Formats: C-alpha cells, structure tokens, sequence
C-alpha cells in the first residue's frame, strides 16, 4: 500500500553542506545521523539494511558560473583519507572517481552494501577490545567512507563554491522494533539527556475531570 | 502461561555441552519495599564466574545460547501492587551527565550478579519513555491474581557467533509500576527470585 | 534513430525510481541469515497495545501519572477520571504509540480499542460504570444520561479486566468512568487502589498523506 | 566472483598527464609502465593481452573555457610521427582523428590488439639482430602508437592546456605466473637495482623469542 | 519517439561497462595458440607454498634469515622460535605471497597452513612440539600450558616434514616450537641444524573489498 | 618421482631428427664448497658448439624441443644441507650498478657450457626476493633423505617458432638455501652433476 | 552460591507442604 517499511524511507532529504573556498578540497564523512528527522526515524527499528544513492548538487555563491571540471571521489572503509590538494591519493585505482562540471544536470552515484556483519547495529552494547575491526557503543562496523571534494586546475581557481549531498534509500529491510526517542538529544554519538531538567510527554490540563 | 520471545523456538544449526548445564541456577533474591525503584541485569554477563557454565564461557571466546526465565514474587492476599516484567534487546544505558562528555564508566554499565539499580525509571534511563515500552516481550505480574512469569529468548544476534565477555545480547528489567502498599502489621519486604536456564548451549574456541 | 527531447530534460524530482551506475561493480554483499522479529509494514506497531497516560495533571509527577487514582472516601456518583479519544491531538494520547506515529501520516481513519485492569487487593471489590458517548455532545452531566448511552458494567471481583471498543474515529469523543457504589475493603486493608489505562488500534485502522512532525530541537 | 583475473585488471587509472604551451601541439607515447602502481602489478604475471580504451580529459589552467576544436589524433605502429603543428602528417587517411570541443563531456576511444606475435612478452631474454622488427631485452613488439593533440585553428591560439589520459584493460588473459617486484627499480625499461644498499623485506625485531 | 534526460547526463565513472567506438573497424586480431600454464583467478596464486620468513633478527643478516637455529648445546625446555600468525600485518608473513596479495583486499577468511621441513644429518634424532594457542591469549610461559593446547609431536628420525592446520584466523594467534629433548649427535657430526618454514592457505580462504597497497616508491 | 612442468606433456604438431639426438649428454660436475653461492645455464644456450645437436641448432634458424632434466649429487650421510632445483621460464638478468646505465655485457649474460654465478643470491640477481620463488616448478634436493631430481619442461613461448642462438627460452637455478656443514675429517667438495636429453626436436630452415 | 551447585531442592510453603530428599549410597559422613 503506501504505509509499508519500503514506502516510509524512499524520500530523499538532506543530509550535509560541504563548502570549499578556494585549502582547496572540503572533506566530509558519510554519517546519515546529520540531522534530527532522520535519526529519530532510524533509531525505530534496531537492525537495518539498505543500499543508498547519493546526489551532488553544486551552487557558486551568487548563483550559477562558467563550467569548471570539479571531481567527486570516494573511498572505500579501510583506505588512508585525502589531506592535500595534490597529494598522490587522488591518482589511485581503488578509488572510484567522477567528473562532472557545473553547468550540467546534476550527478548521481550508488554505493552498495558495505559491511562485513549481515547487517548494520545502531546500538551496541559492549567493549571492541578483541572485538570488531569511553570506548562504550562505537563499533567500527559502522563506517562507510568519505568523499572528498575537489577541483581539477594547476593553480588559482578561486571560486567560493558550496556543495550539497541528497540520500536516497533503496531496498530497506528492517528487524527487531525499539520505542521512539523522546528526550532532547544533546551528543552525537551517544543516548544522553540532560537529566537536571527531564521533559515531559503530554502537555498538562487543569484537573483530571473537564475533559 | 509461557510467552516466546518474537515467536521462535530457541535452537542450532563447535562443541556441544548437554544436562550438566541444563541445571536450573538461582540468583539472589532481592527486596522491593515501599520506595523502591527498579533494577536490571544484562544477561549472559551474570552467569560469568559462577558454576559449570562459568568455566565454559571465561575460557571459549565463541557463543550462542538462548534463556529460558522464570520470574516469581512470594506474596500473600493483602499485599498489592503490580510488576512488570519485560525482555529488552540491545540494552543501552547512558550518562546522566550534560555539557566533558561523562560515560557511565564501568561498574554501573556490567553489573554482574548482583542487579544495578535504576537511577530515573520515568525514561528507562536511556532516553526512551516508560508509556511505549510494551513493544517488547512483557508479561504482567499481578500481585492480586498471579505471581509467575515464564519467557523463553532465542539468540538474537546478527552475527552467529559473539564473543561472551565483550558483548551482550539482550537485558532483562523490573519495574514496580504501581507502588507498594500494606496495611500495619505485616511484612514490609516482599522478595522477587529469579531462574535462568540456559536451553542450547554451542560454544568454540579453545583457552 | 532520431528522437526529441520533451519538457522535462534536466530536473530532479526528489521522488525518483531511476536507478544510478554503481560505483561497485562486481561487488559480492554478504549473505544474509534468520533474524527473528522481522517486520514487514509498521501497521504491526500500532497494533500492541501501549500504556495511556490519563492523569496529566500537575500534582502528579513520576510514575505516578500513569495512574487514575481510586479513592475509598469518594461517595455515590463522582466521576473518577475523563479523557478525550483522539489520537495525535495534543492532550493524554501522546505518550502512547499510536498516538506518536499519527503524526505522521496526515489523515486516518478506524477503530481504537481502550482497555483497562486493575491492581488492588484481592479482598476488595465494588463496580464501575464505563461509559462513552458519540462526539455530538459534550460528557454528561448526571449518571443517568450515561446509562443511555454505551455502557459496560465492570467488576473488581469476578473480571479484572475489560475491553470496550469504540467505532469509526476519524481526523472528539469522550470516555467517562461513573463511580456506580462506594468501595468496600475488610478492615486492615489500605483503601487507595489505582486503575492503569491501555491502548491500541484494531485491525482495519487506515493511513494516507505522509507529512513531518513536529519534534522540539534542531541541529 | 570478484578475485578472477578479469575483475582484478578492470579499474581505469591515470598514466601520462600531457600538456601543450600554445610549439602548439603536444605528442606522447603509448606507455603503460609510466607510474608504479602498474607496473608492479603487470610483471605479476609473463604473457598478457588485453583491449585498452581511453579516455581524454582537458581542463584549461583555471578550470573551464570557451570552445575549441582540439583534435586527437592515432599512430599505428610502423607509421612516420608528426613534427610541426601544420605538417602533412595531419591530413593522412590511416590516421584516425577524433574531433572534441572543450565543453562537451569527455572523449572515448578504444583500441584493438596491435601485435604480431600472438601475445605481449614483458620480458625478452635476447638480442633483436635478426630478431621481430645495450640492445638487451628490448623487443619492437611493444609499441602501440602515439596520440599527438593539436588545436585547430589557423594562428594565434595561446591556451596554455592540460589533458589527462585514463586507460581501462578489457577481456586481459593472462599466462604463466612470476613473484612480485621487491626491490625499488631505477630505469624505466630495465630491472636494474642499487646494490650497493639492498633492502629487507621484513621489518626488524628485537630477537627470535618474544613474538 | 520522445525522451527526457535524468540525472547522470554527463559523466564519466571510472568503473564503466560501456564499450566505445572502435578506432580500427574491421581489424582482425591475431589467433591465439595454446601457451601452457595458463591463470584464471589468481587464487591459484595463495595455494602455492613459499618460504615464510622466521628469523628477522638484526645479527642474522643474507640468506640466512629464512632458517630457525636448532642448537645441542641448549637443554630441555627452552622456546626454539615463535611468530604470530597474521598474513598482511608487518612481521615475518610479509616476504611469502599470501603475506603479498592480501595487502590489497582489505578483508579476509580463511583457514591457513603452516609446515615445516629439516635439514640436518641422517644420524641425528631427537623431537619438536609444535604448539599452538587460540588468539584469546599470549604465548605460553611453561611447558605444560603449552600440552594442554593443540600440540603435534614431531619427530626428527621417522618423519622430515610435519604439517599443521590452523583453524579461521580473520582480519592473532601464536605458534610455538617447544624442544622436548636435547639434540643426540653421534660422534664426528656438527651439531647444529636447521628448520626451514613454509606457509600457504587452504581452499576456503576469500576476500574481499579491492584497495591499493604500500610501496616505498613513486614515479 | 618426476614433476612436470604446468602439467603438460611435450609433444609437436620442417625436418624431425631422431634417436641419434635422443642421448643423453652431460655437462661438467660442479663444486659445491662451503660458502659456495649459486649457478644458472640459461637453456639451450650450454647445447650450442656440442655434439650432434650443435649442428642442427648453429646451422638452422627455426627451433622448438622440450626437455627432460635429472639434477643428481652424490654424498654420504655424514653430510647435510639442501639445494635447491627450479626452472624459471624467461630468465632475465639485470645490471648491479646505479645512476651511465651499466649493462651486464655479453659474457655473464649467456654463459655456455660453463655456468655462471650469482652475485647476489637473496634476491635472484633480478629484483625479484627468494622467499616468493616457490611458484615456479621446483624440487628439493635434501642431502639427509634423497638426492635426484627429474623436472620435465615442455616448450613455453608465445611464437610457436624462434631462433636458437638469439633467444632463450628459460633458465635452471641451482642455490644452496642451507649452507653445507661437515665435522673435520671428511671430503671438502660435493660434486654436482647435470643430464639433459632432448625430447621433440623439430628444426626449420636451410644454413 | 556454593550449595547451589550441588544438589539442591527448590521447597515451597505455598504449593507444597511436604518435600522429599534421596541421599544415595551412605556406607559404614555428608551433610545436609
């Protein structure tokens, strides 16, 4: 119908702003906990698994430019990051690129399935030492790489350019259910709640008669 | 009567210990008086250093066993107040802290054989809240019509096979969700005894 | 061949189907195996019954708001507690689930069921009166313009729990609990008890347009 | 699966960047043991053969510009190279040109096997007197052409370019298996090694006990 | 016929399928023959047995560090060598070729082998104890901890060569050589030896997600 | 017993000579001393000049036969060490030096009758480490247990026909991977002896 | 804990009034 598990994630929203100004490259880690409508609809259900699709959408400040040749890479969990502009991470094999310009529609890429456990874990609950490849609930199977903006010129681009990143899930499979979040979230990684001052669930009326 | 676990009975597809540690075990029966406020275990730690089971686990670095529990309160006809008894996987707990960044450490996240205590029950101590929190395999206890709960857990894991020390597959909660109350003249301490049972044990690994 | 291009070349629709090259080829993913409570569609969420708070008022806080207190001291004919069945509407269905995942999914349409249960002694025993009436009207005022409506006699000492189940909600109504007689406890037995509320959605309960909600913060 | 010699070849990584001043064209061979993390990986194994297919990519210093019909040219082995920019190289008929503007998305080209022997040879054990048409271990049966990039334009371009050239391997078959190269070689063509300082290939410990 | 254009007009990959325009229509390549010894995965690469590396220590330096010492003097209960068993980490498993071709493919499984083979006298007899312990803990300190684990006796008089089956390493484990009994030489016979290692995988051993390797070099 | 190699009998599908170039021949027995460091012959270079088979591969310029080796030292069992017998196809050696260009030459490179030495054993003379050079057809002479090897090599080149005295179709190495130890009072030098035999000759080509 | 491991009965007032206990194989001590 329309209220099954495959309907209720398959729009795509926002996830990340990635700006560079010239360091000449903007790095970003791939992590769909970015905002707030969209973990407290994944932290419903415990195990998932599912293959994404991104979209780049390139916007120069004041709005639309001659064409320039920026690259989009990825790298794969388990592979050394970019740190700078002309370091020879950017002429390997492994690393699947893409070439797109700005004045053209805009680019699109999928990226498969990417865990060695035969599903991601949103909640763990133990210590990694002799584990998977303080510490409390950070697994590194959870990890699935990065992206690396940057724009191909010998030197003295100078663009101000700023970049967004659209997800898409396909093919979603959920396992055991869980109860919603309902106190404020204050870290990224972690449950806590500011328990000086717990918030309530249901707004408060005069008596328990007058309804 | 019996209430399964998502509705799977609780088998295997290493070695295979048998009857020596299909022995019932006991822990420690605790005490719920009029202002008390909950506890919890986490299952298969508690069973770690104690008996046959404990010197199969402290020394394999592989496991897979699904419980079978039996939680029952001793109280008589004039005593009211209800439990609850609920089976939550993935049993995450966090600080109470906000800002740097203050985790709850060690001695509170592992209990052991001893039951931790719950600090605020309203939110199950984990930012969820209490109202929703039937989604989980629960079973009433009922201090005015019976006062025996029986759930039986498969292994619920994606991975088939976790180390036993690092890991936790599920916990295990109770919550006196309406309070205590007794005319004087009787008994101020009702007790609350459990019994684990471990159903099929498949252990691996060797020192 | 030759072709055209129609309006509609370059866009992104946002609500897509076509597919991307993978930037994987090749690429094995692993397996998967049984993993047990496996869930198909999220109706079977708001089928579980969840517990209704009722007493939302400002003296109770803690635990003690999911709770309608019962008094021995109360007389003949005073209304125990009052609660509107409309789910998503801000009031005593937000802590449930069922109120929580109808806001999403603008529109609705079905069948709630209210279930309650009881946890006094075992000696005690009296009767309530739970009624409903149509959401053309307010609630009533005397217990005799709620015995004509829809009533369910309950007991304390043959049952200890009832279902009532209201017909065709859609995007008020109001439920009362009419004291019909005066608690009766043996002596040196406490005379403060405490009804628990429930709540859920029955099989052909509906859903349409989807939609956000609205949470508290924002990062 | 995904550890068949096929899948193991079939990424497309850079070989040769190849730029022009305005001279006015820029030639290059066809090489591909130009960087290292080729070559170690096809003297793994004697005998291969294997389509290539290209692909150019131009970007002008400062990224992006308005159009220009650069043309890309072929040499088939055995066929005179170009020497000036307007020479009668350029209008030859067993030549084949591909005509690129700047703006359009990027150029592709394949090529077929070009050898007469019935398969590559990496290493060659001989002297070429009286061989395939000092002189130790070099065989005419390697050379694939040339691709000589050139503006059109009657005069005065002054671009100052880049291009950049991706190769992709296709249906490689390969033969008889050799162990990996562990000494980090000087020359271009040649196995030649600093014996003066011969590396390990282990790193040291502190004795034989204590692992 | 009409047509749109969705996202993904223009772009280029670089794990591509689409085949080009061929440069040369009509060429016809040359016929291959048969040419023995022919790869088609290069599994067939790591089932190969090649000699692991042991004795990395700064003295023994040339052709002399791919030998265990094996020494009469030393008496009973002194550790002969012992290395982890990790392919692809830095350590004595880097000069072999599984050592080799899982520094690409980031993760791995499988179940590797390890055999040992000697090159003394014909008159000398004495034997090894081959141990080996589960990853959980460090090597062993005496004699017996290293019994009660998963030994095989070998033997210098009747066999030469001795093997062993190390079960599901992943992406450690240390084997040990304890010496039973002091080396027993007849008369005018050197009396030092030594053990040569192998190393290879058996037929389970995957992999997985390609990857780039560590040279020294760049050109 | 014999090893082949790649799995491939040889065999042909220009004049056939027989028998007569069916004999064996011998080369001349090396000595392998002390700190003695290795050999390499470069086939089928060490058959030119010789024999029957030298005026049928000096005089004609299209050439194909495989071969059939039988590596043999002979010593008591009061000494030990093992050799080492393998056959590399396509055997290139490169010059030591750094910098211009120092090539080998000629007289190393294609040695004849008389083979050659290593310089730098550890790692083949040729970039290429010992410890990996196991993937080649080899066979370990082990002075404790046996002392014969018979490696078998059929022809290997992509051109189904070359010349004789340009190309060569691969090598056989001889490395002493343990060094020889012996109590005094012994001989000093294990002799090391070569058989080749022809096994489908098949020339082309007149002078 | 440690008379758990050995052999024991779990005895109830409510349910039962009355539990039983076989000792095997006394000879010519054991405690309980």
């Amino acid at each position: 119908l329309e209220t099954t598990i495959n309907h209720f994630f398959s729009r795509s929203g926002l996830v990340g702003v990635v700006n560079l100004t010239d360091t000449g490259y903007a790095t970003w880690d791939i992590d769909i906990m970015g905002f707030v409508q969209l973990r407290r609809k994944c932290e419903m259900f415990t195990y998932m698994r599912f293959n994404a699709e991104f979209t780049f959408v390139t916007t120069t400040e004041n709005g639309g430019a001659r064409p320039y040749m920026l690259q989009y890479m990825y790298v794969p969990p388990g592979a050394p990051k970019p740190t700078g502009r002309d370091a020879f991470q950017w002429q390997t094999a492994t690393n699947p690129s893409v070439f797109v310009k700005l004045t053209d529609p805009p680019a699109q890429v999928s990226v498969p399935f990417m865990s060695p456990a035969s599903a991601y874990q949103w909640f763990y609950d133990g210590y990694p030492t002799f584990g998977q490849h303080t510490t409390y609930g950070l697994c590194p199977n959870n990890m699935m790489g990065t992206f690396a903006v940057r724009v191909v010129s010998r030197e003295a681009s100078q663009l101000k350019l700023q970049t967004r990143v659209y997800m898409k899930l396909k093919h979603v499979r959920a396992w055991v259910p869980r109860p919603i979040r309902s106190q404020p979230y204050l870290l990224k990684n972690f449950p806590n709640y500011d328990s000086s001052k717990i918030t309530n669930s249901a707004r408060d009326r005069s008596s328990i008669k007058q309804a | 009567n019996i209430v399964l676990a998502y509705g799977e009975w609780p088998e295997y597809c290493p070695t295979r210990p048998d009857v020596s540690v299909n022995r019932f075990y006991t822990l420690d029966s605790k005490m719920w008086q009029e202002n008390s406020t909950g506890w919890y275990w986490k299952f298969p730690d508690v069973l770690n250093k104690t008996g046959v089971f404990g010197q199969n686990a402290q020394f394999h670095y592989l496991y897979r066993s699904g419980f079978c529990l039996h939680v029952q309160c001793n109280a008589s006809k004039f005593h009211q107040g209800a439990l609850l008894v609920a089976v939550i996987p993935e049993f995450v707990i966090a600080g109470r802290g906000s800002n740097e960044a203050p985790h709850p450490g060690f001695t509170t996240t592992f209990p052991g054989t001893t039951g931790a205590t719950f600090y605020d029950p309203y939110v199950l101590d984990s930012g969820v809240p209490l109202s929703q929190a039937l989604i989980y395999p629960h079973q009433w206890i009922n201090l005015r019509t019976n006062n025996c709960a029986t759930v039986i857990v498969p292994y619920i894991n994606a991975v088939p096979f976790d180390s036993a020390i690092n890991h936790s597959n599920f916990g295990l909660i109770v919550i006196p969700v309406s309070p205590l109350k007794y005319s004087s003249g009787a008994t101020t301490a009702i007790p609350i005894t459990i019994t684990i049972a471990p159903l099929n044990s498949e252990f691996g690994g060797l020192r | 061949i030759p072709a055209e291009l129609r309006p509609g070349t370059n866009q992104f629709l946002t609500t897509d189907d076509g597919t991307a090259a993978p930037i994987l080829p090749g690429f094995t993913p692993t397996p998967t195996i049984h993993i047990p409570g496996e869930v198909h569609s999220l109706l079977e969420l708001c089928r579980v019954e969840t517990i209704l708070e009722v007493n939302n008022t400002t003296e109770a806080t803690g635990l003690t708001r999911l709770l309608i207190p019962v008094s021995s001291q109360n007389k003949a004919d005073e209304l125990c507690a009052a609660f509107m069945v409309d789910p998503g509407r801000i009031g005593p269905w937000q802590s449930t689930l069922v109120g929580q995942i109808c806001r999403y999914y603008t529109q609705w349409s079905g069948s709630l069921k209210v279930t309650f249960m009881f946890t006094g002694s075992f000696m005690a025993t009296g009767k309530m009166l739970v009624a409903y009436s149509p959401p053309g009207s307010a609630q009533p005022a005397n217990r005799e313009t709620a015995m004509l409506g829809t009533h369910v006699i309950w007991d304390f000492g043959l049952q200890s729990s009832v279902s009532l189940v209201i017909p065709w909600i859609s995007n008020a109504g109001v439920v009362t609990l009419w004291y019909q007689t005066n608690y009766v406890v043996p002596p040196e037995t406490p005379g403060e008890a405490y009804i628990i509320a429930m709540g859920a959605a029955q099989d052909n309960f509906t859903l349409k347009i989807c939609k956000d909600t609205d949470e508290v913060t924002q990062q």
